[PDB]
């Protein structure tokens, strides 16, 4: 998405679609490259009070 | 013949009068868990793993001590021994340090064996651990008595076999010390032995501390040639 526009509309009447809605190549729309730190949760087995192990 | 008849779950077997209930699950087949218990050794019976559940009986027996009689039903895998094996080796393990990356006794460990057999899978422990303070007794055994979990095979050892009479506990409740209370050196003949009966990396073989690990070495069946006993 940085062609001219009588490139892109060329290309759109070659291909016979609209190609500038889907682009193959990644741009600013994708996810960071840094996250915030994450909490995972525990199981179903992670309890104080009835969790024996031969049940 | 004076064989009487027991029972360890529902299959019959025949003993003789005075077997314990560990013998008789031997006889059948079946191996009772243990720590202090020992076929050559007095019998303790200080530290309840052994602890198998008689059927019409609203008790759990201590399998290492208990002498058997007739028309007894020994349940070897019912629901309350396995609650009461649990709840003791959570008990065992509560105050035991994290040393297992650091200890000779990884890979061969009884504890680690039976931790994952009859144990649970993880520790409800949300307190501080004690600490031993450790002890010297020769240039031949590594004491780390922060591993210990007070099983007196070093005293039945020192007292029955070696006949030295020089180990013993010293203290009362949490804070009991097996050790010789006194700066002495353990020198005996089979002073090494005690390295092959602790259960736990409590006492290691120096020479041999911190060189290999038990499920990479190959064993060799030989004779000894030091001296004429062979
Ligand atoms: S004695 Fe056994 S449980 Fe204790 S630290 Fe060593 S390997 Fe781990
Ligand atoms: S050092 Fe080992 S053999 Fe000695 S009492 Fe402790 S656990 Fe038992
Ligand atoms: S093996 Fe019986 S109480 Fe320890
Ligand atoms: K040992």
């Amino acid at each position: 998405a940085s062609a001219t526009r009588l490139i892109q509309g060329l290309r759109n009447w070659a291909s016979g679609r609209d190609l500038q809605a889907k682009l193959q190549l990644r741009y600013q729309e994708i996810s960071k490259r840094t996250q915030p730190p994450p909490k995972l949760p525990v199981g179903p087995s992670h309890r104080l009070s009835n969790n024996y192990y031969c049940a | 013949s004076n064989l009487i008849e027991v029972f360890v779950d529902g299959q019959s077997v025949m003993v003789e009068p005075g077997t314990t209930v560990l013998q008789a699950c031997e006889k059948v087949g079946m191996q009772i868990p243990r720590f202090c218990y020992h076929e050559r050794l007095s019998v303790a019976g200080n530290c309840r793993m052994c602890l198998v559940e008689i059927e019409k009986a609203p008790k759990v027996v201590a399998a290492c001590a208990m002498p058997v009689m007739k028309g007894w039903n020994i349940l070897t895998n019912s629901e309350k021994t396995k609650k009461a094996r649990e709840g003791v080796m959570e008990f065992l393990l509560a105050n035991h340090p994290l040393d297992c990356p650091i200890c000779d006794q990884g890979g061969e460990c009884d504890l680690q064996d039976q931790s994952m057999m009859f144990g649970s899978d993880r520790s409800r422990f949300l307190e501080g651990k004690r600490a031993v303070e450790d002890k010297n007794i020769g240039p031949l055994v590594k004491t780390i008595m922060t591993r210990c979990i007070q099983c007196t095979r070093c005293i039945r050892f020192a007292s029955e076999i070696a006949g030295v009479d020089d180990l013993g506990t010293t203290g009362r409740g949490n804070d009991m010390q097996v050790g010789t209370y006194i700066e002495k050196m353990f020198m005996s003949e089979l002073s090494g032995n005690i390295i092959d009966i602790c259960p736990v990396g409590a006492l290691t073989s120096k020479p041999y501390a911190f060189t290999a690990r038990p499920w990479e070495t190959r064993k060799t069946e030989s004779i000894d040639v030091m001296d004429a006993v062979g």
